[PDB]
């Protein structure tokens, strides 16, 4: 993995296109709440989804993740991330921040760049959650080059171009998401443009303080999606 | 289709000299010396509005009294500054006293040379070299506010002031024309804005850029989103006047 | 006698209708004019002058503007040597052109050639080589000591035997390439000198957006901004209009 | 036309050449000059410096090893630095193991034994510069030449790099003269300085574009750069 | 040579009945038509509008349908030739003929031309040391040099075509000459939108509409086959004698024809 | 050109490979009758190849020195407009004139590249080229009769022309034109420069060592494109760097844009 | 009255 | 063709041509000899000057490995010096053992397999040098030469560089003239003749000479360079043999 004469890298002008194939997901930064939302294969028959590895994953009592792209190269990070979580709670006696492990894993995706015979990932991820003993939301986005950012909304996947600009006709800085019913309406009113099917093809999750995690049924989705399946009419 | 440690018939290496134009893809990053203080400037390359540009950090703080600004490829340089912080603090131990700049900065450009026969007894880390370069600013009590420049080829120069990156070949000409000895600090806190307003792809905001002075009296200081804005009006106090 | 017509009615070119990096012109302007006009500068040293400006430059570059420039400047007579009139199916009859050309040419004055695209005929049951042999017979005779030169251009310098290209044929050769931004800037001034615009803006930073590329796209890309202005109904051009399409010309290519 | 024997080092030519090396030694040809010479008692370093713009400070050309040694380089700094930091250990080691301080010529005969340990192993390039070593011991003063090859030789005075033949020629014009000099380094020094004007492609030396630093049978190593060299121009 | 050239017989291909797109199509009318409407506007800011364009391939995805629709609109000449028909045994015959168009383009100021599938002319500059086939390479040079030797551009217009570019076409094209290297490929919805926007004209859908689900699930395909999709419903009508227009048998054609050209579908790996 | 030539010039280049050759040739010209009295099928020629930039024809001019004799005039001649091997027709009447005046110097040029390696490239009917080479043999046949002729050629080194030469009655012997020392390559540059105003106040001997693999072919070309630049500057006096590094560097490398040097 | 014909040909050889 | 690109790739001929290219590198170097006298050995070498700026008698090319040895080389200056630095410690790690000096067969048996090890692998450069050594043990006189393929044989004399063809036939012209036995001092005359006799391949340039011998008789079989009139006695003589 070397430098082209166009200031680029061959293998990494490539890799981040891999994440542009697979599933599509997003979260946001509500007024006082934070949420995620992702994708599933409807029509996957002869199967029980209780036990499949969810695109969501949890890392601590109070933080979670949502990958995209590959699935193998995702599982590895959670492990060595989990280590740093339930180790950082020990030596220093305080739990994590959000930026710490983000700063960490921002570094590991180049420790697996600059060496001999090591591919980078077909992975891009983001995180979300509230710091301990605070209230302000925090979410950070990642990609194999290591550059960790803080997007108020971030999506990686298929048909995502207009999705990357769909929010900008929808979100307002000085008009943030009021409540969950609208902020989740936001969470779904984005993703549904690529869904092209019912509720079965997705999975979502949410955070509130002091580790108030929830996951919502296929049926709870069929409560609210109808309300805009009713309001996609007038 | 070249490698690392192989010369050409012309002698000019390929990869490192190719590493000397990746910077020209990146952002802009300028710092200018005044004999009573030095400035630093940036172009965030903010791509979307929803983003919260407090998180993007093209500017750092080594200590209470030294800072730098990375340009080109912001990712990789996030590593090397932790080297400098180690040698700064380490030198703050064995001698109980802040370090000269040139004692430090030789180390950093002694790092990026490690891709083959680094300093005495160096195992070759760094399969590839750092695709990033940066500027160093700060005081030590032997020479003055000696700015320093670094590039991953493994050399440093000392400057009055110049630039990097996108606006390099054009912008510096104005700087080459318009620096001298007996200028102020805040004139340099604003002269950059006459320049960076040139080579931005949109009208300036208080959030496109941000600044940070450096002073032997207080030490290090980043400004706020608004305290750039007030001087821009001060620039428009001359842009509207003249 | 298909091309039996020396030059056109009006060449509309100037040596300042070009950015062209300013350096590839001098020796070219030197070889063509200084033996021509100041052989005392030749005998000032007592030289062995050249006979041809060998050349290669990728097309879509102002060599050919540069080629049409010496036409309008010197005001002398001119030619065009291309396979159409040159190469003909009747074996041997093809070489009537070269003979009536050069045997005339030695008679005339300032009738220097622009026999471009010889990469067509000069490439390696095919009879093209014998025409190429018909050439070199003509050149070794007169080659030195004359106002005449042999200056032309091509697209593929590695597509011809240099058995012809010995040093007495085209010695001080020519090489072209794309410009710097400054070369890309001064060329940009040229095609900017027609329309209505938002006068007094920072054009130069766009020439920062000239990576490896031709000037030809730049005289193009301004008109698409006017086309963009046409659809925009912009009676006068601005900055962003140039941007709104030049961002697309390369990405559509990339 | 396209020598495939141009890749890694170890491949010999079909004629007995290492095309990496021969294509390296033209580097210093693209580098600057730094000259030097000696009497029977005093030796000299000299170096034009090569500056970036009208604003920058200058690229350095001279470094002290230790109290009875200095050197000067040509072409590349970074691969040339480490050899300086290298032999400091091999000049401290002397003055701590023995205290019978370091003779100059074995350093070169150490130094040649370094680069050869870098040519004949896959990976690694030569320390591709030329450089000049000086100093004094019980044996008088000595000057040296260096090649990234390994060849090092005891010379009276020589030159390096671009434009150097003009200065190189003054020495053969003058080797009858400057060898008989002693205890009077001033006029000695300006021998090269006048002689390297032969190289100036109208850059017209200044207070600061030049660096000089010398040694004697008495003097420890001293550098004359900054503004002290109004003496000579 | 002239015989094939003057194809003044535009079909009933109805420009603006086609429902494809706009921006491309203004881009040509802006390239061509509006210049023939009030070209003083180009004279206002002093513009030399372009010397024709070049679309790309993506076959069966709307190469030409506009073009004969333009011919239906052309309001000028229209020309048509083939390089394979242009070429001959002897040397320079076709090259001697290729010149003879531009004077027949000098026929008119309303002088325009389509060209037919260049893929055997000017494809790529192989050395062609292997005999014979240098004729092609001897011919392209007879054109491009003829194209821009010394030309006021004389409304010497052009529009070209192919099916794949990077397979060929290395150096022939140049900007200004052909500034607009442009596209046609699948819309990802608008085949659903305006195609049956057209085909709703004739048919009845004699029980319902059903079109709210006779639709695209981001299905990789080419809407050109939609003119099969209309077909076989009528056939399957008459595989069971439905003189009317159904929506139920219409199902099969996508389930039948779109199902043949299978893809790998290896996306049990990017989840 | 046809003449009883003048004196051989300074031997100079390659000479250690050359003194052993006039040995080989003049004796066929000198008392080969005594060889014919000794009764030997002594040859009618040999071959001297090697890359040009050499002075090959000078050795051809050296041929008639020890015994006066006349030169040759033909260069890629058989590449004709007609069906005939018109040259090959002339080769009879010309080699007949080599049969005339038994003291005679015969040197054709580019035997290789007038004669291909194996003539697979061309069609069956080559225009009697094997017939021309058949003339060469049938004229070498008449040349093999006597000691009048004495023949030699020169082209690309070996394995580039026909392999016929293996028979000792045909050709029997080969020498090469190797790369020489350069002190004479120094002198010839004055000879190139002899027709041009200049000086020589240079140490071009270290220079002559520095370059290599730039043949007399190359070095017959160098001398002018740095005469122009100092005129383009305006200077007149010859000079080292403007010509040595001004020519030897510009060959393939240029555009010195290096930063990390110092 | 003619002999001035020459027609190109097609081959396909091993690379 | 395609097999002539790296170490350890035999040919259909059964060879690796790369070292055979090394032979032309060592062919591109200075002259050097060493003779088996009646009681010891001799060393003498060519040492050409480029400019006057090169100092005389500070830049020897002989190297010593230990007391009872002298060694020289020709061709690559550094590479022929490396294995000396291997030599200088090896025998030192052998006098370490039974507390006696080292034989000469011990030398090549501890070197001639070394350079071989630099022709087994695809990662190193064959030592492009030909090399000489000699001296004395308890047994008596010895002499050897090396070639870069590891080989070595006990000669009465040797030669390298571009001083091959002169000396080889000359020594053929010597030995029959004097087979009875040639003592130390006398060969020091006749040796320096040959170098003045062998420069004629490169008499464009100049040089100066450098000699060393070692006698069981004279110097207790220790190594001792020449520095004195004895050298000047020979150059005054050797000019006559070319006179
Ligand atoms: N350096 C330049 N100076 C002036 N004009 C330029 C330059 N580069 C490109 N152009 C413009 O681009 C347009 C197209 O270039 P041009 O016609 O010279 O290609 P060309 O070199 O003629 O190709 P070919 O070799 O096939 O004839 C011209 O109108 C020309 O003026
Ligand atoms: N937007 C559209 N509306 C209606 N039909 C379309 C559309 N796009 C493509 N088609 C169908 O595609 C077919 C041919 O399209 P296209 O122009 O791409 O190829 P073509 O011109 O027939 O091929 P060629 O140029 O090789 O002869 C037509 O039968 C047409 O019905
Ligand atoms: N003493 C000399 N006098 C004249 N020319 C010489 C001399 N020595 C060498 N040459 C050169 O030898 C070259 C002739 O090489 P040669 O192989 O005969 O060329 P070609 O193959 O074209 O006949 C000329 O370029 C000429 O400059």
């Amino acid at each position: 993995s070397i430098f082209s004469p166009d200031g680029h890298i061959f293998q990494v002008e490539y890799a981040l296109e891999a994440v542009k194939r697979g599933t599509c997901a997003v979260g946001v930064k509500g007024k006082n709440c934070v949420v995620l939302g992702c994708e599933r294969r409807s029509t996957l028959k002869l199967q029980d989804t209780r036990i499949t590895p969810s695109k969501v994953s949890k890392i601590d009592s109070h933080v979670v993740l949502s990958f995209s792209g590959l699935n193998a190269d995702s599982r590895i990070l959670i492990e060595k991330a989990r280590v740093e979580a339930q180790s950082h709670r020990l030596t220093l006696e305080d739990p994590v921040t959000v930026e710490y492990l983000t700063r960490y894993v921002a570094g590991v995706q180049q420790r697996y760049t600059q060496s001999g015979g090591v591919r980078p990932f077909g992975v891009s991820t983001l995180i979300a959650g509230f710091d301990p003993r605070d209230d302000e939301p925090k979410l950070y986005q990642t990609e194999p080059s290591g550059i960790y950012s803080s997007w108020s909304a971030q999506t990686i996947g298929r048909n995502s171009k207009t999705v990357r600009e769909f929010l900008e006709k929808n979100y307002d800085r000085k008009e943030p998401p009021a409540t969950v019913e609208e902020c989740v309406k936001l969470t779904v009113r984005s993703l549904l443009e690529v869904v092209q099917t019912g509720a079965k093809n997705i999975e979502i999750t949410v955070v509130k303080p002091d580790s108030d995690i929830v996951a919502l049924s296929s049926e709870e989705i069929n409560q609210y999606v109808t309300q805009i399946e009713q309001e996609k009419q007038e | 289709d070249r490698g690392v440690s192989t010369f050409s018939p012309e002698g000019r290496l390929f990869q490192v000299e190719y590493s000397l134009e990746a910077i020209k893809l990146g952002s802009t990053a300028i710092g200018i010396a005044t004999k009573e203080g030095v400035v630093l400037g940036v172009e965030k390359r903010a791509t979307s509005p929803l983003l919260e540009s407090d998180s993007i950090e093209k500017i750092v703080e080594i200590d209470r009294h030294i800072g730098c600004a990375m340009s080109g490829l912001t990712a990789d340089a996030r590593s090397m500054i932790e080297h400098a912080r180690t040698a700064a603090v380490t030198h703050n131990l064995y001698y109980d006293e802040d370090i000269n700049v040139e004692s430090l900065t030789q180390s950093v450009c002694d790092l990026a040379l490690r891709f083959g026969e680094g300093a005495s007894g160096e195992e070759r880390l760094m399969s590839r070299p750092f695709g990033v370069a940066l500027l160093i600013a700060g005081h030590d009590a032997d020479d003055g506010y000696q700015l320093f420049h670094a590039e991953p080829s493994g050399t440093f120069y000392r400057y009055n002031a110049k630039a990097i990156g996108s606006g390099s070949e054009g912008a510096q000409a104005e700087l080459l024309n318009e620096w001298h000895s007996s200028l102020t600090l805040k004139e340099a806190e604003l002269l950059v804005l006459k320049i960076l307003k040139q080579v931005m792809e949109e009208k300036l905001d208080e959030n496109n850029a941000q600044l940070s002075c450096i002073t032997k009296q207080d030490g290090f200081k980043i400004y706020d989103n608004e305290k750039t804005a007030e001087l821009i009006k001060e620039l428009k106090e001359k842009e509207a006047a003249e | 006698s298909v091309t039996m017509m020396t030059v056109e009615e009006k060449p509309d070119v100037t040596y300042s209708d070009v950015g062209g990096c300013k350096d590839q012109i001098e020796k070219l302007r030197e070889v063509v004019e200084l033996p021509l006009l100041s052989p005392e500068r030749f005998a000032t040293l007592g030289i062995d002058p050249p006979k041809g400006i060998l050349l290669y430059g990728p097309p879509g570059t102002g060599k050919t503007l540069c080629a049409r420039a010496v036409a309008n400047r010197t005001d002398a007579t001119f030619i065009r040597v291309i396979g159409s009139e040159l190469v003909q199916k009747y074996v041997g009859e093809g070489a009537r052109m070269v003979r009536e050309l050069f045997e005339m040419a030695r008679t005339k004055k300032a009738c220097i050639i622009f026999f471009d695209e010889i990469d067509a005929v000069g490439g390696a049951d095919n009879e093209v080589q014998r025409t190429m042999l018909e050439l070199i017979t003509q050149l070794d005779g007169f080659d030195p000591r004359g106002n005449i030169k042999v200056m032309f251009a091509t697209n593929r310098p590695n597509t011809l035997d240099p058995a012809l290209l010995r040093p007495g044929r085209i010695d001080r050769k020519v090489e072209f390439s794309l410009p710097d931004l400054e070369g890309r800037a001064n060329i940009f001034r040229i095609h900017s000198k027609s329309m209505s615009v938002e006068r007094g803006i920072r054009w130069e930073l766009i020439s920062r957006l000239c990576p490896n590329s031709t000037g030809a796209e730049l005289r193009s890309v301004c008109t698409e901004a006017g086309m963009f202005a046409i659809r925009a109904r912009r009676k006068v051009a601005t900055e962003k209009d140039f941007l709104k399409a030049v961002d697309k010309v390369i990405s559509g290519y990339k | 036309f396209r020598n495939n024997y141009d890749g890694d080092t170890v491949t010999f030519s079909p004629t007995g050449r290492l095309f990496q090396v021969e294509y390296a030694l033209e580097a210093i040809k693209q580098g600057s000059v730094t000259v030097g010479l000696r009497s029977n008692t005093h030796a000299v370093l000299v170096a034009l410096k090569r500056n970036a713009d009208e604003l920058s400070s200058y690229q350095k050309k001279i470094i002290k090893c230790d109290e009875h040694m200095g050197l000067s380089l040509a072409g590349l700094a970074p691969d040339a630095r480490v050899l300086s930091n290298y032999l400091r250990q091999q000049c401290n080691y002397s003055s701590l193991v023995f205290n019978r301080k370091l003779a100059v010529e074995r350093a070169g005969h150490l130094l040649c034994d370094k680069a050869q340990k870098n040519t004949q192993s896959y990976g690694g390039r030569p320390y591709g510069v030329g450089l000049l070593i000086i100093g004094y011991d019980k044996s008088g003063a000595h000057l040296l030449e260096f090649q990234p090859s390994g060849n090092v030789t005891e010379l009276y005075g020589t030159a390096i790099g671009a434009r150097s033949q003009g200065a190189k020629t003054y020495l053969e014009r003058t080797l009858d003269t400057f060898i008989k000099i002693d205890g009077n380094p001033d006029e000695l020094i300006k021998a090269g300085v006048e002689a390297i004007s032969q190289s100036l492609r109208d850059e017209s030396l200044t207070v600061d574009n030049l660096s000089i630093a010398i040694v004697g049978k008495d003097t420890p190593f001293t550098i004359y750069d900054g503004e002290a060299v109004a003496k000579y121009i | 040579m002239v015989s094939v050239m003057k194809m003044d017989k535009s079909p009933t291909e109805s420009y603006s009945d086609i429902g494809g797109l706009e921006s491309q199509i203004q881009e040509i009318k802006e390239s061509v038509e509006l210049p023939l409407t009030h070209p003083e506007l180009y004279e206002e800011m002093g513009i030399k509008p372009p010397k024709g364009v070049i679309l790309y391939g993506a076959p069966g995805t709307g190469k030409t349908l506009l073009a004969k629709a333009v011919a239906n609109q052309t309001s000028a000449t229209f020309l048509r030739i083939v390089g394979s028909e242009l070429i001959q045994k002897y040397l320079g015959d076709g090259p001697r003929l290729c010149r003879q168009i531009f004077k027949v383009a000098g026929e008119n100021a309303p002088s325009i031309v389509f060209i037919d599938e260049i893929d055997a002319i000017g494809t790529k500059r192989y050395d062609s040391n292997s005999g014979g086939e240098r004729e092609i390479q001897r011919t392209m040079l007879e054109l491009l040099n003829q194209l821009d030797g010394f030309d006021d551009r004389g409304d010497v217009k052009v529009i070209m075509a192919t099916n794949k570019i990077e397979t060929l076409d290395p150096a022939l094209i140049r900007p200004g000459r052909i500034d607009r290297k442009i596209l046609f490929e699948n819309p990802d919805l608008s085949t659903k939108k305006k195609i049956l926007g057209i085909h709703t004209s004739k048919m009845n859908l004699s029980e319902d509409v059903n079109l709210e689900t006779l639709v695209t699930t981001k299905d990789d395909l080419s809407g050109a086959d939609i003119q099969a999709m209309c077909t076989e419903a009528g056939l399957l009508a008459l595989r069971e004698r439905r003189m009317q227009v159904t929506a139920e048998d219409f199902k099969q054609a996508k389930e039948r024809v779109m199902k043949n050209k299978v893809e790998e579908n290896l996306e049990g790996l990017y989840l | 050109d046809e003449k009883p030539t003048e004196t051989y010039s300074d031997v100079g280049g390659l000479d250690k490979q050359i003194e052993e050759l006039v040995e080989a040739i003049v004796l066929p010209m000198k008392r080969a009758d005594k060889f014919k009295d000794m009764g030997i099928r002594a040859p009618k020629g040999a071959l001297m190849y090697g890359p040009p930039g050499t002075g090959k024809t000078l050795l051809a001019r050296a041929c008639a020195a020890q015994t006066n004799a006349t030169f040759l005039k033909l260069a890629a001649p058989q590449l004709v407009q007609m069906y005939i091997g018109e040259g090959a027709k002339l080769v009879r009447d010309a080699f007949a004139l080599a049969k005339e005046k038994a003291p005679t110097i015969i040197f054709i040029d580019e035997l290789d590249a007038i004669g291909t390696k194996r003539f697979d490239s061309e069609k069956s009917g080559d225009r009697e080229v094997q017939r021309t080479m058949l003339e060469l043999l049938n004229q070498l046949d008449g040349f093999s009769s006597d000691d009048r002729v004495k023949v030699l050629a020169a082209t690309n080194r070996v394995d580039v022309l026909d392999p016929a030469l293996l028979r000792s009655g045909r050709l029997d012997r080969k020498i090469e034109f190797p790369l020489p020392s350069e002190d004479s390559r120094a002198q010839i540059l004055q000879i190139h420069s002899r027709k041009m105003t200049t000086d020589d106040d240079i140490n071009w001997q270290e220079l002559a060592r520095s370059t290599d693999e730039f043949n007399g072919a190359q070095l017959k070309a160098v001398t002018v494109e740095a005469g122009m630049i100092a005129l383009r500057n305006g200077q007149s006096s010859v000079k080292h760097e403007d010509f040595v590094e001004g020519i030897s560097e510009v060959q393939a490398r240029k555009s010195k844009s290096v930063s990390f040097y110092a | 009255n003619e002999n001035v014909s020459a027609r190109l040909g097609g081959a396909s050889i091993a690379v | 063709t395609g097999y002539d690109l790296s170490n350890s790739v035999f040919s259909p001929d059964g060879r690796n041509f790369q070292v055979e290219y090394a032979v032309k590198a060592v062919e591109n170097g200075t002259t050097s000899i060493g003779i088996k006298c009646n009681d010891g050995v001799v060393f003498a070498v060519e040492k050409l000057i480029t400019s006057k700026l090169l100092v005389p008698q500070k830049n020897v090319k002989i190297q010593v490995v230990d007391r009872h040895i002298g060694c020289v080389y020709s061709g690559l200056i550094p590479d022929g010096r490396h294995l000396v630095n291997r030599g200088r410690e090896e025998a030192a790690s052998f006098k370490k053992l039974y507390k006696t000096p080292i034989p000469i067969p011990a030398f090549a048996d501890r070197l001639g397999q070394y350079v071989q090890a630099h022709t087994l692998y695809n990662s190193v450069r064959p030592f492009g040098v030909s090399t000489i050594f000699g001296g004395v043990d308890k047994n008596g006189a010895h002499l050897y030469m090396l070639e870069p393929s590891g080989s070595y044989w006990g000669y009465k004399g040797a030669a390298t560089g571009k001083g091959r063809q002169s000396a080889k036939a000359e020594l053929e012209k010597l030995v029959d003239h004097h087979p009875e036995g040639l003592s130390a001092r006398e060969a020091v005359k006749q040796a320096a003749k040959i170098i003045y006799l062998a420069h004629e391949d490169n008499k464009e340039k100049d040089f100066e000479l450098e000699i060393s011998w070692c006698s069981l008789s004279e110097t207790n079989g220790l190594h001792k360079f020449v520095k004195g009139d004895l050298l000047q006695e020979a150059i005054d003589f050797a000019q006559k043999e070319i006179n």
